[PDB]
């Protein structure tokens, strides 16, 4: 269709490949492109080698596009047998277990964006089926997921992303985090005294 | 607003040349 | 509670102004203004467009910069088609830069920006500058990506070696390389990478860029510079000027070679001596002896006079005392005066009037 | 136009009368302020030195750029005979009038003034409650009678006579009614200062045999006085003149002591808006004004339908427009009133319209039209409708024996500008009734 | 063309005027300038009816606003004077009387410095307030100084006067100076007038001051571009050194503090900012001109 | 490297380049170098920055980018090409350069070569698009497809290198070499066709990946750490400014080229108080008419000078003829250039430039002689009518030149003897 042509003008394209060495070299190239300001986009599999340990923080990870719920292949004999065994033994419904398995990998990929509290990012879940899975996401992500963002459009999400990045680009007031999110030794002692 | 209108109806070239000659002379002198 | 909200907001605003110290600042500056003219600058987020608004604010910035830094110099570079184009050589004449910007405003921006190319050109332009001057580069970046032919990290290291200082003003979002540049080039300070939120904040940032930057303690370049103060001459007949080779009614006579110069301050075209007037130096004394901030008087204590000392105006009567005092002389001042004495004037009338 | 009108009237006065007019410092202080800034500078330079300075020295002061202003200043100063040019020893020496010099010196240095500015009784009254209300009411009554709205307390015969004998407020006994004219609408369009000056100037011209110098003494001294204070009572003519001025709402009498009012100070110098209105494309007018004067003047060219406390709503109709035009009001004046009383919303929308026009095509700087062009076009078209039929009074010349004679007579009429139409084929032409007698005399000769 | 505000700053000091009277043969010359200024203010008010007047007096122990009144009477001028003119003149004279009494009480106080700079700054602040309040007014500063009295040290007046110059240039507010005394030229005030498009005038005789005031210091802001100033002196825009006290045409100024120096400071250290200069760098400037051997 | 003072002064090609374009610089150069004889190195010593700017104008190149992707063909279809894009294509794809150099002069011209390349399957493969067997392609270009495969292998070897253990994915799969579980479903493996061979979609992915890697590597041309990366900066101590403070002491001596006591002061104060309270005559301000004339004369004396200066406070109109004025301007410009060089070498401070100082002093003397000769020529030709005006026009430069020569002579007198 020519969409990759449009992407190429703004960022380099790195793609995960079955070869582990090639994937590692692609990761190195992506990090170099992110560091030098050229801008890069990395395509990977939610249940692949990148998501099982490679972490994207600060300059490396800014936006995460989860294209669809990473559902397993339903028409698999092994998975069907496992689902039946779980239903019979642990009384776990097949749909519940499948949704758990997919949401677990989605959250795994989502959580590779932040290292400290000064890191920021936009996490877009692009699928109509995420709209009812908020209760299944981790607590710290569900709390940050607002009710107005449960079902958005592409243009409105782009506008929100622009506004959010512009807001997060400003200097933080030290007093706003002096003793409410970052604690010094004196603040820790005060917390211990108040608790005791 | 067309109200008052009547109603409708029926030289540098020598400078460059001397520059080139002088630079050629310079190059010859150095060589 | 709305009026009290306004009062507390004013107090919070004054909180930052409270902390003022006589930091050492480099009055003699050599600035390289790099502007971004790329496809990303055709957006309509700033009306009528980013290029138009940025050029207009650049013109105003040039006027203010040469108003408040008479003995500084500026140069103009732009980024177009992935290349750095010089449009104004380093000089002390504000009119040349203003005309250069007026010429730039016409051409439509296109292509990609090249921070490495712009930085290399700025380094080349700042190479022939005395060691006593402060080399600065103000970049107005608007794109979110950079296309460069070489290694940007090497250029950053070269800039750090050359002791150049870089300020970057963004438009949309932070760029990692821009942050690294502004941090590593300013001894780790991270406050020199600013992203605007609106047109008014962009104007405020441009105005903030005018004032000289404080120097680092470990970066010592103390020295004495040979400068001369010429005497204005009034002649009956026009004479040839030694700077532009054009007839002018009169010009300042250099005290070291007697050659005449059209306008000041400029380096003498014959003896390579800087010619300045006493007022040009006087314009920077407030950067070396800043006036201490004024603290409002609590309503609990008793006031001195019912009218302002400086302007003889009745103090408004209503919750919060509308009085500001100078600790040096202890003279009550009204809110209207305080801003004038701390923005336009630089001397306290009470301190001046008090004998010793 | 204020200073221009006052200066024109003062210029038309004879020099003999001006010399006596400059006797009192009170009049001099008022006349001095009206001159251009350069003339005032020269007068202040000359007042304090008892010597003669050549005109070339004065010329030296003015820069090349203000050389044009120098000509206007000197011409205006010489017109009033304020500077007497004396030529001797081959030099055109310039000197100031001795009476004007002495008057200015006394006024500035607090010398003998013969109580030209009056005295103080030290018995003050409430200006806001009584002076302001009295003058506002009386000026409102006179303006209401001018605009023609019904009013109980009609103005006195003095001002009524002045109005009739002046071009303002044309009246006919055969019709038995009074109507406003073009100059009347212009007067109502003028500001308060000029509105007072017009009536005062008409009074000055009307008065005959009460000295002309005395009238200016009283008016300028009144301008000198300050509101909110007492002034003991003066010339014999000035007594009756003061009683007459009380009829214009300028000075208030108890029924021994007279008090100047806000208009007295308004005479000397100058000093959402009330009167601002919105005009819609539906020929509707919504004026955010609460004042009977404004309502009455709007009624001239607006077919009023209702009113509220804060605003007045009306509709523009052919009948109302024709009424205003028949009264002699020009469409230019009407649009001037609307433009100078345009609402801030209309002004902002028009500014945005001009900004859009210039943004679309900044090469051409189109004029700023506050109100839609359609209303202007309609008003001008109605004026054209009134002007459709054109008629003249005169006689027709025909049956010419010789083409030479016909051409001679027609050419003579054209030369004297009394020819309206001619036809060579028919050897006929028509001339105005004014030029009929001249054409007949030329034909006889 | 438009109303203008006149702010007159008068430097009335008993020490300043006693020296003038002693060196001359005029006793009580201060009164002369008082009534000359009164008539000048009356002329300014007669120029237009919408122009205001302000008077600031710089006395020994501070400054005071003679007009307008502060925080809301003797007969010194005839009551026949014009009401508006008298309303200013009477208050001016009354405040002069009160100021003289107050300073007479503290005559023994040892004031070692003048307050002209503070008076000028206060006048500029007043101009700012009036311009901001009323909306479309021009402004003008006048400074009547008595330079006959020998001054202790004028150096401390340099910086504040320069800041006032800059503020006046920003507000397009011409400041004129009239100097009565012995010294023909005052460098700092003359620089102020020249750099702010003002008029600098020096008069030896107090008598006949109205002529000068009316013919020279009467240019209103409206016609400044079209009136040529009568100033005759020429300035050099130079400043005195820091440790030699002589005007310098070519010298060395410390980069850190921009302090002028006619010669290299002793000890190779700046005497104002305590900054040590590099020996290698300073040697270059000490090197003599090159001439063939 | 090359951008240095020495190389800029020695690069004659650049000097001949910028001067050909710039006319005003040539205007000065022709007089000061051709006839006057000033050395070119001396001439360019004071114009170093101009040379550097003109060199930097053409010494910079755009960064690498995907050009074949930007190539959109858009029955006939017209595709636009440019010299810059051709160079970019050659730089980004060495195979295209190899097939271009060996064929353009031998078999067919460049237009035919480009048309065949665009029609060929090689362009499609280089664009990262799946090759279709139905497409005919071009016979000539297709010969290089296997060479492209070999070049791809060589580039893979060029890019392969050991990777840091932090992002080493090979170690992740080799952590347990005896892992045997369930083979992944077909959704977790590269796409395959009915025959069991690869569908080829992985090839384009590898191609785009290699393109990005090649661009990033080309950026890095010839022209502890893990702890630092893994540390949490947000929890570290906030950065502290190290700006230096200064205290400016103020103590300067007064400028260098009767006393009244409290009793007299108080007596005068009492006198003024008594006079003010007793009476005040404003009319006394008026002069006696014997000092008003003197004051007016003084004021007008100042006014005349002020007006004379103010009446004459794009070049101003001149009375001299155009030719003579141009000649005078030329002489002034050359003299000023010589003066600048003389002062630079005189105040250099190193005695090694004594010969240059002597030569420039002789040049200044010759300039004085030339000025006198021009004055004499104008005097005789115009009969003194324009001689005074020309001397007034060129007066300051003559004074400066003679002052420089006088200073040189005085210092030589003191130094040598
Ligand atoms: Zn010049
Ligand atoms: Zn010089
Ligand atoms: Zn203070
Ligand atoms: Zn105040
Ligand atoms: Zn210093």
């Amino acid at each position: 269709m020519g969409i990759l042509d449009e992407v190429w003008k703004h960022k380099l394209i790195l793609v995960e490949t079955p070869d582990a060495q090639e994937t590692s070299l692609a990761l190195e190239t992506y990090r170099k492109a992110c560091s030098n300001g050229r801008g890069a986009i990395l395509l990977s599999v939610a249940r692949g080698k990148v998501s099982e340990g490679i972490d994207f923080d600060h300059q490396y990870g800014r936006t995460v596009l989860m294209i669809g719920i990473p559902f397993q292949y339903t028409e698999s004999r092994i998975l069907k047998a496992r689902l039946e065994f779980m239903r019979e033994n642990y009384r776990i419904r097949e749909n519940d277990f499948l949704s758990f398995d997919a949401m677990r990998h989605a959250a795994q990929c989502l959580g590779r964006v932040l290292r400290g509290k000064d890191d920021y990012g936009v996490m877009v879940l692009a699928d109509r089926r995420f709209s009812r899975k908020r209760s299944q996401l981790p607590k710290w992500i569900a709390q940050g997921l607002s009710d107005a963002d449960l079902n958005l459009s592409t243009d409105m999400a782009i506008s929100n992303t622009k506004q959010f990045l512009r807001t997060m680009a400003q200097p933080t007031d030290p007093k706003d985090q002096e003793g409410v999110s970052v604690w010094s030794y004196e603040d820790l002692i005060k917390h211990q005294n108040s608790r005791k | 607003s067309t109200i008052g209108k009547t109603a409708l109806g029926r030289e540098e070239r020598e400078n460059e040349k001397t520059l080139n000659d002088y630079y050629a002379a310079l190059a010859k002198k150095q060589a | 509670a709305s009026l009290v909200a306004s009062i507390v907001e004013a107090r919070k605003k004054r909180t930052a102004k409270k902390n003022i110290t006589p930091y050492q600042r480099g009055i003699i500056r050599s600035l390289i203004l790099t502007l971004d003219c790329s496809e990303a600058m055709l957006e309509k987020d700033l009306r009528p467009n980013r290029h138009a608004m940025i050029i207009q604010y650049a013109i105003d910035f040039v006027h203010e910069f040469f108003d408040q830094n008479p003995i500084s110099q500026m140069g103009i570079i732009i980024m177009r088609n992935g290349l750095a184009q010089l449009v104004s050589q380093v000089s002390g004449n504000p009119q040349d830069h203003i005309d250069a910007l007026k010429s730039i405003r016409k051409q439509e921006p296109k292509g990609n920006p090249s921070l490495q190319n712009a930085l290399e050109m700025a380094r080349g332009l700042l190479l022939p500058v005395p060691a006593h001057c402060t080399r600065e580069v103000l970049i107005v970046f608007g794109s979110l990506s950079t296309t460069d032919p070489g290694d940007i990290h090497q250029t950053i290291d070269s800039l750090v070696s050359e002791k150049i200082r870089v300020k970057v003003l963004g438009l949309s979002a932070q760029v990692a390389i821009c942050k690294e540049l502004c941090k590593a080039t300013n001894y780790g300070d991270e406050s020199f990478y600013k992203i605007l939120l609106d047109e008014t904040h962009l104007k405020e940032l441009f105005n903030e860029a005018v004032t000289p930057l404080p120097v680092n303690k470990i970066n010592k370049g103390f020295t004495l510079v040979k400068m001369g103060f010429p005497t204005r001459i009034f002649e009956d007949t026009p004479t040839f000027c030694s700077c532009h080779s054009k007839l002018v009614y009169g010009g300042y006579f250099c005290p070291n070679c007697h050659s005449k110069v059209c306008s000041l301050p400029t380096v003498c075209p014959c003896c390579d001596l800087m010619l300045i007037l006493s007022t040009h130096l006087a314009r920077s004394y407030h950067h070396l002896m800043p006036l201490k901030t004024f603290a409002e008087v609590p309503t609990t204590e008793k006031f001195r006079s019912e009218d302002c000392f400086s302007c003889q105006s009745r103090f408004p009567i209503l919750l919060t005392s509308s009085r500001y005092r100078c600790e040096d002389c202890k003279q009550e001042f009204c809110v209207d005066c305080d801003v004038f004495i701390h923005e336009i004037l630089h001397n306290c009338p009470g301190c001046e009037s008090k004998p010793v | 136009s204020l200073k221009h009108s006052v200066t024109q009237y003062l210029e038309e006065i004879p020099q003999q009368v001006q010399n006596r007019l400059y006797t009192s410092p009170a009049t001099c202080l008022a006349i001095y302020r009206i001159l251009p800034p350069l003339a005032k500078f020269f007068i202040m330079a000359m007042v304090f030195n008892e010597n003669e300075v050549p005109l070339l020295d004065l010329d030296k002061w003015v820069n090349s750029n203000g050389k044009l202003q120098f000509q206007n200043a000197i011409k205006s100063m010489k017109s009033l005979h304020l500077l007497i040019p004396n030529k001797s020893s081959g030099t055109l020496m310039i000197n100031l009038n001795p009476t004007f010099k002495i008057s200015l010196r006394n006024a500035l240095t607090g010398g003998e003034v013969q109580n030209s500015f009056g005295v103080v009784v030290e018995e003050n009254v409430v200006s806001l409650d009584l002076l302001d209300e009295y003058s506002a009411n009386k000026w409102e009554t006179i303006l209401h009678f001018m605009v023609g709205t019904p009013l109980a307390k009609i103005p006195s015969e003095k001002v009524l006579n002045l109005l009739k004998h002046s071009k303002l407020m044309e009246e006919v006994n055969s019709t038995g009614e009074f109507k406003i004219t073009n100059e009347g609408f212009q007067f109502l369009l003028q500001e308060i200062n000029s509105q007072l000056w017009t009536l005062l100037l008409q009074y000055l011209k009307m008065i005959e045999t009460m000295d002309l110098v005395d009238v200016l003494h009283f008016i300028f001294m009144l301008g000198a006085l300050e509101v909110g204070k007492a002034y003991k009572i003066l010339s014999e003519t000035q007594r009756i003149m003061l009683q007459d001025m009380r009829d214009y709402g300028l000075v208030f009498q108890k029924h021994s002591i007279f008090y100047p009012t806000k208009l007295a100070l308004m005479l000397t110098s100058d000093t959402i808006p009330d009167g601002s209105l919105i005009v819609e494309t539906n020929f509707k007018i919504y004026s955010y004004s609460n004042s009977p004067l404004q309502i009455a003047v709007l009624s001239l060219f607006v077919h009023l339908k209702a009113r509220f406390v804060n605003m007045v709503l009306g509709q523009i109709t052919r009948e109302s427009i024709r009424r205003a035009l028949t009264n002699g009001i020009t469409a230019d004046q009407i649009i001037a009133y609307l433009e100078t009383h345009a609402h801030p919303q209309m002004r902002r929308l028009a500014e945005e319209k001009l900004e859009k026009k210039l943004e679309l095509d900044p090469n051409c700087k189109e004029p700023l039209q506050v109100l839609p062009p359609t209303v202007v076009d309609q008003i001008r078209l109605w004026q054209l409708e009134l002007d459709r039929v054109i008629t003249y009074e005169g006689s027709l010349y025909s049956d010419f024996e010789t083409s030479q004679e016909y051409n001679l007579l027609s050419k003579y009429a054209q030369d004297i500008g009394v020819l309206l139409w001619k036809d060579d084929k028919k050897k006929k032409f028509f001339i105005s009734k004014e030029g009929n007698s001249q054409v007949l005399d030329f034909a006889k000769r | 063309e438009s109303p203008s505000l006149l702010t007159v700053i008068i430097e009335i000091a008993p020490k300043l005027w006693t020296t003038f009277d002693e060196e001359g043969n005029e006793k009580g010359s201060i009164i002369k300038v008082l009534e000359a200024l009164i008539v000048f203010l009356n002329a300014h008010l007669a120029f237009n009816s919408a122009n205001k007047v302000a008077v600031i007096a710089a006395y020994s122990q501070g400054i005071k606003y003679l007009y307008p009144e502060s925080t809301s009477d003797l007969k010194i001028i005839n009551s026949d004077m014009y009401r508006r003119f008298r309303n200013v003149d009477e208050t001016l004279v009354e405040e002069i009387y009160k100021l003289f009494e107050l300073e007479k009480k503290q005559i023994e106080q040892n004031s070692q410095r003048s307050t002209l700079a503070g008076a000028m700054s206060a006048g500029l602040t007043y101009v700012n307030r009036i311009s901001k309040e009323s909306v479309s007014l021009k402004s003008r500063l006048l400074v009547l100084t008595c330079g006959s009295g020998s001054s202790k040290d004028e150096i401390f007046q340099y910086i504040p006067i320069m800041n006032c110059i800059f503020s006046a240039t920003k507000m397009k507010c011409p400041i004129d100076v009239v100097k009565i005394g012995g010294s023909k030229e005052s460098t700092f005030l003359q620089q102020t007038t020249d750099a702010t498009n003002g008029v600098y005038l020096h008069v030896e005789s107090t008598e006949g001051l109205i002529q000068y005031l009316a013919t020279a210091m009467f240019i209103d802001p409206s016609l400044r571009p079209i009136i040529v100033k009568p100033n005759h002196g020429s300035v050099d825009f130079r400043t005195s050194c820091y440790l030699t006290g002589r005007v310098v045409a070519v010298g060395f100024i410390c980069s850190v503090c921009l302090c002028v120096l006619s010669i290299i400071p002793p000890g190779n250290k700046c005497p104002a900012c305590d900054s040590q200069f590099d020996e290698h760098v300073i040697a270059k400037l000490k090197r003599k001109p090159v001439v063939p051997r | 490297d090359s951008l240095s003072k020495e190389k800029l002064l020695t690069n004659l090609k650049l000097q001949q380049s910028l001067l050909k374009g710039n006319k005003v610089l040539m205007k000065v150069f022709q007089e000061t170098v051709i006839n006057a004889g000033l050395p070119p190195s001396e001439f360019w010593s004071t114009r170093i920055p101009l040379l550097r700017a003109f060199a930097l104008s053409t010494s910079q190149k755009v960064g690498p980018y995907n050009v074949l992707s930007t190539i959109k063909p858009v029955n006939k279809v017209n595709v636009n090409l440019s010299r810059e894009k051709i160079l970019n294509i050659f730089e980004n794809y060495p195979i295209v350069k190899k097939a271009y150099t060996d064929n353009v002069p031998k078999n067919f011209k460049e237009p035919e070569f480009w048309a065949r390349f665009f029609s060929s399957k090689l362009f499609r493969k280089l664009r990262g698009e799946k090759i279709m067997q139905n497409d005919r392609g071009d016979v000539i270009i297709d010969r290089y497809l296997t060479l492209d495969q070999e070049f791809d292998r060589k580039d893979d070897d060029m890019l392969l290198h050991p990777v840091k253990k932090i992002i080493d994915l090979d170690g992740n799969i080799q952590d347990d070499p005896v892992v045997r579980g369930n083979r992944p479903d077909f959704t977790m493996q590269p796409g395959v066709d009915i025959n069991g061979n690869s569908d080829g979609t992985v090839d384009i992915l590898k191609g785009m990946n290699r393109l990005s890697e090649k661009m990033i590597m080309a950026l890095k041309n010839e022209y502890n750490d893990e702890r630092n990366e893994l540390k949490i900066d947000d929890l570290n101590e906030s950065y502290k400014t190290n700006y230096a403070i200064i205290h400016l002491k103020r103590n300067a001596h007064e400028k260098t080229t009767l006393k009244v006591s409290n009793q007299q002061m108080l007596q005068q104060l009492s006198l003024v108080m008594d006079n003010l309270i007793n009476k005040l005559d404003l009319n006394q301000v008026v002069p006696n008419n014997e000092v008003s004339n003197k004051i007016n004369k003084r004021v007008i004396t100042a006014i005349k000078i002020n007006a004379k200066q103010a009446k004459h406070n794009l070049e101003v109109k001149s009375t001299l003829p155009i030719d003579l004025l141009e000649s005078c301007r030329m002489l002034h410009t050359t003299c000023c250039e010589f003066l600048k060089h003389f002062y630079i070498h005189f105040q250099s401070g190193e005695q090694k430039q004594a010969s240059t100082v002597k030569k420039l002093y002789n040049h200044l003397k010759d300039c004085i002689e030339k000025l006198n000769e021009l004055f004499q020529d104008v005097l005789n030709g115009d009969g003194e009518s324009m001689s005074n005006t020309c001397t007034a026009y060129l007066k300051p430069v003559l004074n400066s030149i003679t002052l420089a020569t006088h200073k040189y002579d005085e210092y030589f007198n003191e130094y040598n003897n």
